[PDB]
């Protein structure tokens, strides 16, 4: 099985821990998230991971940022993706069993590594079990957003923002 | 300060309690689900619509795990919903993500904790600045 | 398997729900607080006394925040009580600390999460080995 | 104000982060917990922290281990101590305000650093608000254990267990 | 200017530090080396970095492993590359100025981060100063190896060894 | 034990000192540069050729900065040359990389440190095992 | 054997690595250096380690700071101490065999952990071997400084400086 | 800029080379050891005295390992001597420690590297500021 993983600079070390664990468990990992700890932006990596899963390059995805909120939301805003923001094992298992979530988001700065490992393990170990009820929910979720071909598979989608950042437009 | 609230069958009970709490604290509350919504998709999308059409910048969604309301509501272009189950994200998501709404799982978070989470979220303002680039990126997505 | 349970006024509701859960799952339960205890001090010590004086090795204490029952019961020589709010400590405290009981705060932890926590705690045995030096140290203290 | 802090080898890095924060906040810190990451035993540092607080060398204590259960339990098992095991802000504030807890315990391996910082600040910012109700609770709590003069202020208290450990009595 | 960087699992943390520095300095970075700390093989990333430089995707390369010997040797064994193994500023400057080295190798486990930063900056600041003398040396160096079209730009080049590793052929 | 040595004009002096050292210590030395080589390219390739064509498994190349001899000799298929300026790589490169030769820069490393480096390299054998996958990869390259 | 170790905030992580190694080797360690990474001053810990060795509480001492220069110099400026600043195995062995150095200083930010381990190991493994020559050198060294009883065993020796620091006298 | 230099028998050779280098670069050099000193204690203390009595703030001591000149010279109240064998400390010790002198081990550091070390040391000024507290502490010691 192939797992795509991504992250922002705040939790690169937590990403590395999960990457090592996944490989030890026998998974093939596609590391997309930022590779160092230089200030960057969570949507870039959330989108990369999402497209890997959506295009079939990966079976599931895992994304993290300080709280996980930013990167998991970015991941969710993509065709074919159902991203679940879970800082606990209980909602993570639910996400997989009931919503067939294909991307898991975790807050690397709010959840301790031991618990992050547990969440990831529980999520992966869980299996989606279709029911008339959750099938209806999943259908609704998959049809809320309006597809935008300009965003789909376009890695330059955030270039306008990246340029403005370079020009100092987003100063504090 | 206005606050939009909504819930499905599983989150209704806590939603009713939080509503009472909010009113007791002079908050102008707009409840979009006087009766529990059919499911978390309906309740979350109802809160989103009311929020994105109102001048309010704070909302609370209630369901069993929170995960669902955020997953569904985040599909809406321009919407940013944060599942919250601890007190750090409660304020950080508002500060950095300007989270337009937070989702609470009644089966995950106890009432006393939910209130601390809620009050911290409501008391925190979006910081803007460098954070705006990430928000511009998110609002750009489907 | 045997399980000792107890609760004060705040944790009574969840305690009753869990008892029914445990009974449905073939667990032999010993409820030491058929009626809510005066406070978490009385409920925790009742569970502890019944535990240290029985062939059972697992117990669940229910109160509003968990902290109280743990703080109180841990004062008893030989007792080890773990407050549990998440799924990792749920099993690690049993594996490493051979926790004699776990404390759940109903105002902190939702019912669904509480059940996962409880089931993980019940399915986990003490590992012994190197860990015994720490339990020997604890049991030696007041 | 003086804060005594201790930990086992599993969370030394998290302890360092909290120690740094306390100092930046203006607190005087007495670091008792283990200083490196060599396998050791949480009861040792839990007892050390508990005694600093009980004897007035420190005003409050903070202890951490992987889950926090071990070291916080050790801390609680000491005269004059009311140790609160809290992996969340809500119960930590309650612990201080209602039970006048003087020792905070946290699971350094299950709680992320950003949240650990929040729990600590919230616990320190909180003030005990006495009432006839909580005073009765506290008084009951302070009278549960039976004092042992052989434990109180005895640095050689665990020498027996340490020797056995050296002799390999506690092998896996 | 584009700098390609690579590393093995032993020095990923040091690579992250250098990657951060390069970006702060305004360099564009292509991180090829391993992204986590899971046991892997230095030749893989050395080859990746060497090819980025040789094909013009990057202007210069930096590679690191525990001693730097392994990965820098791998980097040197590629067409168009002149890899300089330098754990000191003096020889790094010489490497650039006299031998026009386009790939710098450093021992991430034997050189401290502050010194690694110094070696990198010094190597980048240096400029090749051509002379009839060093041109003859360089020309000789560029003509020692016998090109292999089967290695050049072949991503599956080590697939044979990786399969054996998977089968446990390389056990300890 | 056998040891192959060589040097260019810059490393000649130290090479002569080390040869005498090695001879005094019962080492059988093969000096391929009785007279200083034209440059480090000629000296390194001479050492390499004599090494890859002998029953010896250790060699020392001397030049001004070490870098050159390593950069040059490493271009030869199957050869592995390690520049060494400190005592840890001195033994680790042999243990892990089975370094066929080490390169010492006389303008970088003092004589006393060079001797410690050399002795550590000579007393260390290749560990093989998991490390072979990397040597197999290197020998496969040009 | 007992080893006293100390450090400033810049290399606390390197200190921790050496502390773990010493204990694994069977040494008893007395950690004096700073326990966290909060900005502090190297002379405080260099002096603590020095007095442990001088008073017989420890057999040998090891101190580190970014470059090692500050803390090793502070250590040297104490009665009964012969501190050697060694970023290499060669001079470290010499320090022990010829000068009978009882305190070893290393630059934690300039020397890689693997080499730091080697230096420490080589230093400890070495044994002083008296000769008419080095005995004369050691005698000279031991008689250069003028003893100052106000400094000897006075832990409050730097209080005047610490107060001025608190008052902001040493601003940048 | 003035520079005080000194050396014992083992460091004399390099000291002579560095002297020539310094003169070629317009440095006013004060050599306290025209003839090698009896040992590194004599040479290091001679440099220290000349430095602490002169208005120069840069000095270089030479011996076999450097360690000795620093160990001995640092016993002098007010003196701060740094053994240097790499290019980062070369400047950092001047910036942070205001190192009054640096010691170079001729048996440890090669000539070309020593020169880079020396020039970096000479080109760097003490930063003062927060660093002054540590210097005040050192000058206070015996």
């Amino acid at each position: 099985m192939i797992i795509a993983i991504g992250n922002d600079h705040i939790v690169t070390m937590q990403k590395i821990e999960i990457s090592n664990m996944l490989k030890d468990m026998g998974y093939t990992v596609i590391d997309e998230g930022t590779y160092d700890t230089h200030r960057t932006h969570y949507p870039i990596y959330g989108k990369k991971v999402a497209e890997d899963v959506a295009d079939g390059r990966a079976d599931l995805g895992i994304v993290m940022c300080g709280t996980g909120i930013g990167i998991s939301t970015a991941a969710d805003k993509n065709e074919g993706i159902r991203a679940a923001m879970c800082d606990d094992v209980t909602s993570a298992v639910y996400a997989r069993e009931q919503l067939n979530a294909n991307v898991l988001g975790i807050g690397g700065a709010v959840v301790g590594v031991h618990l992050i490992q547990d969440i990831v393990k529980a999520y992966l170990d869980a299996t989606y079990k279709e029911t008339p009820e959750n099938k209806k929910l999943i259908d609704k979720i998959d049809n809320i957003a309006k597809p935008n071909p300009d965003q789909k598979d376009n890695p330059h989608f955030f270039d306008a923002e990246l340029e403005k950042w370079a020009e100092g437009v987003y100063h504090d | 300060m206005d606050v939009i609230i909504g819930a499905d069958k599983d989150g209704f009970a806590m939603k009713e309690q939080v509503k009472k709490y909010l009113e007791e604290h002079q908050y102008r509350v707009a409840d979009v689900t006087p009766e529990p919504a059919e499911d978390f998709v309906e309740s979350s999308l109802a809160v989103t619509k009311k929020l994105l059409n109102s001048d309010a910048h704070k909302a609370i969604m209630f369901d069993r795990y929170g995960v669902g309301s955020a997953m569904a509501s985040n599909k809406v272009k321009g919407m940013v919903t944060a599942v919250v189950e601890e007190e750090n994200t409660a304020h950080m998501t508002a500060e950095h993500n300007g989270a337009k709404a937070i989702a609470i799982g009644t089966g995950i978070t106890g009432y006393d904790r939910a209130l601390v989470i809620i009050q911290r979220y409501l008391d925190t303002e979006y910081a803007g600045g460098r954070h705006q680039i990430r928000l511009d990126m998110l609002e750009k997505m489907i």
